[PDB]
């Protein structure tokens, strides 16, 4: 009776562990679904897609070339410049 | 003509619908951790499962080691006097209960570690299960911005410049 | 009532024995600094 | 009062007591302060609106 | 306030339980500072759309 009840008593434990083995593999192995590397790849790879997609922007209108952006700049050195230096020659 | 084909031509309205999904993760992305949530819960409940049931040892060892203590003050009583043949057997029955003890006992120690490293598993789990589903309405986000950024350019080309100027500027050479 | 009352103690994790430390050693500096301070009122 | 004639025993319990209550208090007395902002700029919310 | 009166054993402890949550104030206040370039280009990217 002793050993019967004590089977008895133990069982639970590795059947909460045998669940808990259950539930501490189902946690892992569903969460493996989007960890990393292809897993991530279903919504990295689709941040891959906005960039093949947004060369077809930057294909269709090409990216303002360093020269021109070095233009901009440039005329705003010399926007600012001849605006304040014309701004602060009207106080004077 | 083939399985991979006629478990094709069977779910061809669905094989397009699965990789649809699979190619857009709205459904599953959401439903996994819903699902997920489901372990949890079930992790949560068949957890509780080890701390009732370790404890109800400890109970058990209490009544028994109270029991000892009958059979150790029982022996202590039926020592006095000098009358130490009566106490004899009564300390013999205590050894039976003190094997029950020490064995019981030290099963719970190694179980605190099982009950403790599991709750700190669990801990970490519950950040990490969070903190994945913190940044998936950010990537979604971008997702949408990455279809609202592409969508409104993809569109933007129909009358941009060049033939598609020529839909008007070319009508303008008419 | 265990294994439900383990659902409570999972879901409000039990005061452990630091903040319980932290509680009564809290209450130890509260009663020696009030009943500090209260005295020293009538000095 | 209790705290009399030199009889902080019977004291000690009831300031005991009170801490009870100071806990009571300085929690939901901060709440208000925060309340007040939220009063305050839907208020100025409103009068903008 | 653990720490006073050369109670720093009980203080020490303390301390420890604080670096768990700095370490997820810094990684979750930088995720900030690149997502206000997203926000803050997006919002330009609108602007000028």
């Amino acid at each position: 009776e002793r050993k019967y009840l004590e089977l008895k008593s133990q069982k639970n434990l590795y059947l909460a562990r045998l669940k808990s083995a259950i539930a501490a593999q189902k946690i892992e192995e569903i969460a493996g679904n989007l960890d990393n590397a292809s897993a991530s790849s279903l919504f990295e790879r689709i941040e891959t897609k906005i960039l093949e997609l947004e060369a077809e922007r930057e294909l269709l209108n090409p990216p303002p070339s360093p020269l021109d952006k070095k233009f901009e700049q440039w005329e705003e050195q010399q926007a600012v410049e001849a605006t304040l230096a014309a701004m602060k020659a009207r106080r004077s | 003509m083939e399985l991979f084909n006629r478990v094709g031509r069977v779910l061809k309205s669905q094989l397009t619908h699965w990789q649809q999904q699979q190619e857009a993760p709205e459904d599953l992305l959401e439903r996994l951790l819903g699902e997920m949530e489901l372990e949890l819960i079930e992790l949560r409940r068949a957890l509780a499962q080890t701390i009732a049931t370790f404890k109800s040892t400890e109970r058990q060892r209490d009544a028994q080691q109270l029991i000892a203590q009958r059979w150790y003050e029982k022996a202590q009583a039926a020592l006095d006097r000098g009358n130490e043949q009566l106490a004899r057997e009564a300390l013999g029955q205590r050894q039976s209960y003190q094997s029950h003890t020490e064995a019981l006992g030290k099963s719970l120690g190694e179980q605190r570690a099982l009950v403790e490293q599991v709750r700190g598993q669990l801990q970490k789990l519950e950040r990490k299960y969070l903190e994945l589903k913190s940044q998936k309405n950010l990537y979604l986000a971008r997702l949408k911005s990455a279809i609202a950024a592409q969508k409104i350019e993809e569109i933007a080309g129909n009358l941009d410049n060049a033939s598609a100027s020529s839909l008007f500027e070319r009508i303008e050479t008419k």
